[PDB]
RNA sequence: UGACAGACUGAGAGCUCUUUCUUGAUUCUAUGGGUGGUGGUGCAUGGCCGUUCUUAGUUGGUGGAGCGAUUUGUCUGGUUAAUUCCGUUAACGAACGAGACCUCAGCCUGCUAACUAGCUAUGCGGAGCCAUCCCUCCGCAGCUAGCUUCUUAGAGGGACUAUGGCCGUUUAGGCCACGGAAGUUUGAGGCAAUAACAGGUCUGUCAUGCCCUUAGAUGUUCUGGGCCGCACGCGCGCUACACUGAUGUAUUCAACGAGUAUAUAGCCUUGGCCGACAGGCCCGGGUAAUCUUGGGAAAUUUCAUCGUGAUGGGGAUAGAUCAUUGCAAUUGUUGGUCUUCAACGAGGAAUGCCUAGUAAGCGCGAGUCAUCAGCUCGCGUUGACUACGUCCCUGCCCUUUGUACACACCG
């Protein structure tokens, strides 16, 4: 299933999935924005949202009630404060909740009672079929 | 630098005076048989009387030794 | 609600200010400890000195006045909280009373010498392994000077100090200055806990006689 | 667990070992167990043995257990 | 406005656990609290 | 120190009662508790008594203990009582 | 009839707390009770690290001041009376003890 | 004694004045005497701390030598980390210091246990799939454990140089080796002698002598300013000068700690929603192996972009603007957004720290704390080069020796 598929070429082949798998929305904003206030440039890549998405749910897979002040933390990494030392940061929860959002309105993932996100039934469904399809 | 001091050579000799018949070459018995006749403060002080009592078994089944007075 | 970590500090505070308080009222006394037992309903304070009667008084007023404004500035609950006086087993082998005592002496006006070697020879009559005094000050002099007074054994390493070292320090504020002592008590193995520590020395050995059959 | 990438590594590699060694012990045969013995342990002595080295504490006066704060003189 | 429970004073303050006291008076109190020198 | 009669009424009545007393330190506390009162004057009215031994002081270290003695028991009697 | 009686322990010296702590649990063992225990829970440290010197000369050098507080649970099945009548020995001093009920 | 309206005032200080209500022996006036003082003096002191001094050193009793100060004991030699020990011996017998000791770390499938730690099996739930079972990966619940390996913390055990070889009075010891968790005292600390310093501390202490002041105050409290000012010299440091890299994805492995009724949600804060960030609103947990937090740390690994360019290295200086803490943010508290893009091309003479999980690299916690960590004290993570010596330089211990030094060669 999806720990026998190394994690990257996963997350490739996944997030071409939701590509060319229907759609979803996406904001207004995904452009211009850093993912993470330590950031210098926003993603290089285009196709970086889906990306966002693929190694997200991912997360809530291989764990259960996950909120967005612990994705953040997931996302964040070392700030470099000029001349003073580097410390820790976390990234925006604006695009941690953005993504969650969207699988709840494709059916991926769910909110749990008792706090967090939890993968659905057909949300396991699909990533193991993604995951029976990676070399 | 493993010289032993002053109370460990003491008292080993002064225990193999007392007793010299129920000592032996062992370590590990020796240890035992020394801690059923006085009373040390660690473990550590035990191990090493005895390893100072067993070799000085040693040398006096080999022959003769200062002053420890066999009978 | 007290979390666990709070709580014993503030224990251990209370004993802190509970034995310095005590320290100024039953000094002519012969103060020589405190001791805070807490039993259901009731926290009792077992204090110590070498004089009973005084820090009892007449009739137990003062122990009363003591009880009362204990329970009072530590808002412990009414009649919850009660004061008791016991006295030390031996007043010679307590460096707390020694040293108030040569306060005393020395404040009355006895010479330097005369008075530690007195604190000396009682504390070694009462069965201590070795005394130390020491007097710093200006002593007859504009130059401060110490004197050191020693008998018996004596350590100051390891260890056993913390448990077979009994030490006091105290000011004295005789006129034109100020004198420090310094007292140390070496106490003896005592198996039975009266009167000295149940430990032997870290070195030391004894043999059992080798008995005969 | 605990530990870091490396750290895990090495830990996996004792446990594999040790884990061969003890089902041998058990449940296959004495003598073949002293022969993945031998072989294990003429690679390498800690497949079976593990570093009782640790991280030593940092004393006041600089940061890090030896090393010092620079001195000045002048 | 935050003082030494045992002296008033304003400097060196230990308001670490609740104790309220300065570096120099918990060194003399330390032990009878119960702050044990280990190591 | 200037107090009204009422204030020092009070001071006294709860010296009476079990005869013992404390303030702290931190003046201008405003209210004392036990006894309603800036906590002001009781350590300056304790501050006479003591000098006219009524009460014997331990500063227990700059913070007030205070027990009516014998001497100061037989003034105040006559005084609210 | 029979309740979920948990009574925890608290100590500085440990073995003024284990002696405690054995006594219990025996005086629970003559009445054939269920004494789900000791429990050791982690050792709590209390570290303070103060500069020796008074006035800031010298060499700096650091003490660093240490509690111990050990924590200790045992779990009974019983009324509350049986345990109280347990729980009433003599209990050595420094010994915190807080029986309650768990649901 | 308290107080209205204007002046007085920064002031809504009845401080002072215009006005006369209010209050009653508490006050006022002088003498005396206390009191306060982060006032002076650490060269009057106590206590504490540092240093001499990280080394092995120090001292009585009785006896010996000397007129005496003094000396021996406390030593020729071997040995030790050690005034450690063997031994020698006008000394014999002892006291401290070293060692022992205590704390932490290292081993224990052995003991005691544990729903505030978990592993195992079994059941039900999902998802894959030669699909029906089996197989793999997670969820969940218990009268599952002949459960305690992993976690926690108690009792103990274990190492003694024990065994072997060689050197050595073939003594004390030393080197080598199998074994072993461990064979530098296993590693790291705590504790730590005599004698001393005109070492530092009167600005920690209602610790303190003397002096000074004590009302028009050096007392206390309020308001505002400074302690931060800037041609310049010095000390500890932080960031760097790049490709063994920066940026952007993906990926993801710790330990030590912390959480005052913290007001009516409040200290640490999960979860949900709004927001690009900053930050906000709501429903909540935890006084804690229970909730934050299995502490989902960074360096690192991975795939791209850069291409030897003061470049996309570096991030100083500065403009505008938003938000947070706080009674108040101005000479910017701090955190965000866009913009501005300085020196710096691996650093002269000199100089510091360092011998193994160490140096160095990397981040985390606590102290301070309403807000502020480039500091200090701890903690884990990644993990070497070199040496296993010497007395050349700087010093230290012991002996012999010279001395016109004794405040002692800074003579
Ligand atoms: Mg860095
Ligand atoms: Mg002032
Ligand atoms: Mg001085
Ligand atoms: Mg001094
Ligand atoms: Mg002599
Ligand atoms: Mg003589
Ligand atoms: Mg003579
Ligand atoms: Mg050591
Ligand atoms: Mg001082
Ligand atoms: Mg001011
Ligand atoms: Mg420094
Ligand atoms: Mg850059
Ligand atoms: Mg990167
Ligand atoms: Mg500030
Ligand atoms: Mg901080
Ligand atoms: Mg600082
Ligand atoms: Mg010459
Ligand atoms: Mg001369
Ligand atoms: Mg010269
Ligand atoms: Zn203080």
């Amino acid at each position: 299933t999806v720990k026998d598929v190394n994690p990257h070429e996963f997350v490739k082949a996944y997030s071409a999935h939701l590509k060319r798998s229907g759609k979803m929305e996406l904001p207004e904003w995904v452009d211009i924005v850093k993912t993470a206030r330590f950031k210098e440039l926003p993603p290089s890549d285009a196709d970086w949202y889906y990306i966002r998405a693929a190694s997200m749910a991912r997360k809530i897979y291989l764990r259960q009630g996950i909120g967005i002040g612990g994705f953040q933390k997931i996302y964040g990494g070392r700030q470099r404060n000029g001349s003073r030392p580097p410390h820790f940061c976390k990234s925006s929860g604006a695009v941690s909740r953005n993504i969650l959002q969207e699988l709840q309105k494709m059916g991926i993932i769910d909110v749990d009672p008792k706090g967090g996100r939890l993968i659905t039934s057909q949300g396991r469904r699909d990533l193991d079929q993604v995951a029976g399809t990676v070399p | 630098g493993r010289v032993r001091t002053k109370t460990v050579k003491k008292t080993s000799r002064q225990v193999i005076e007392k007793y010299y018949s129920r000592m032996t070459l062992d370590f590990h018995t020796n240890k035992k048989v020394l801690e059923e006749v006085s009373i040390l403060q660690s473990k550590r002080l035990r191990n090493k009387v005895a390893g100072f009592t067993t070799h000085l078994m040693r040398r006096i089944q080999r022959g003769p030794v200062r002053g420890i007075s066999l009978k | 609600q007290i979390s666990k970590k709070k709580k014993f500090v503030s224990d251990g505070v209370f004993y802190a200010e509970l034995n310095e308080m005590l320290t100024r009222e039953l000094a002519e006394d012969g103060y020589s400890g405190v001791e805070v037992r807490v039993t259901p309903m009731r926290t009792e304070i077992i204090i110590r000195a070498t004089r009973t009667q005084n820090v009892l008084g007449e009739k137990g007023r003062r122990i009363r006045e003591l009880t009362s404004v204990v329970q009072k500035r530590f808002n412990f609950l009414e009649n919850g909280v009660e004061l008791y006086a016991e006295k030390v087993v031996n007043r010679g082998l307590c460096a707390i009373a020694q040293a108030e005592s040569l306060r005393y002496k020395l404040l009355g006006g006895l010479a330097v010498r005369r008075a530690c070697y007195g604190v000396l020879r009682f504390v070694m009559e009462s069965g201590a392994k070795g005394c130390e005094v020491i007097v710093s000050g200006k002593l007859r002099a504009q130059r401060a000077k110490s004197m050191k007074f020693k008998d018996g054994y004596m350590i100051s390493s390891g260890q056993p100090v913390n448990e077979y070292i009994d030490a006091a320090v105290r000011h004295v504020l005789l006129r034109q200055g100020v004198l420090g002592i310094k007292v140390k008590i070496m106490l003896d193995w005592d198996p039975k806990g009266k009167l000295g520590p149940t430990t032997p020395l870290p070195d030391l050995v004894t043999i059992h006689p080798p008995k005969e059959e | 667990r605990g530990g870091g990438k490396t750290s895990q590594i090495y830990s996996i590699r004792q446990a594999i070992a040790k884990s061969l060694v003890a089902y041998y012990q058990k449940y296959v045969d004495e003598a073949a167990k002293k022969e993945v013995k031998e072989i294990f342990a003429r690679y390498d002595r800690t497949l079976l043995v593990a570093d009782p080295r640790r991280c030593e504490p940092k004393k006041f006066g600089g940061r890090g257990a030896r090393a010092r704060f620079q001195k000045s003189y002048r | 406005s935050r003082v030494c429970r045992v002296c008033g004073n304003s400097h060196g303050l230990i308001r670490k656990y609740g104790l309220m006291c300065c570096r120099q008076c918990f060194r003399s109190n330390a032990k009878d609290i119960g702050f044990i020198k280990y190591r | 120190m200037i107090i009204s009669k009422k204030n020092r009424n009070e001071i006294c009545k709860y010296l009476f009662q079990e005869g013992v007393l404390y303030a702290k330190k931190d003046y201008n506390l405003a209210k004392h508790p036990q006894i309603d009162v800036p906590n002001l004057q009781v350590i300056k009215l304790m501050q006479s008594f003591k000098s006219k031994e009524y009460v014997r002081e331990t500063f227990s270290w700059q913070h007030y203990y205070w027990y009516l003695t014998n001497d100061g028991i037989e003034f105040l009697r006559n005084f609210l009582n | 009839v029979q309740h979920r009686i948990r009574i925890t322990l608290s100590s500085k010296s440990v073995k003024n707390l284990e002696k405690v702590c054995s006594d219990l649990v025996k005086g629970a063992k003559e009445k054939q009770l269920k004494v789900k225990g000791p429990v050791r829970m982690p050792t709590k440290v209390l570290n303070i690290t103060t500069r020796k010197s008074p006035c800031g000369e010298g060499t700096n050098t650091w003490d660093r001041f240490e509690m111990r507080v050990h924590k200790r649970v045992i779990d009974l099945v019983s009324s509350p009376d049986v345990v109280k009548q347990i729980t009433s020995i003599t209990i050595e001093p420094g010994v915190e003890v807080e029986v309650t009920i768990s649901d």
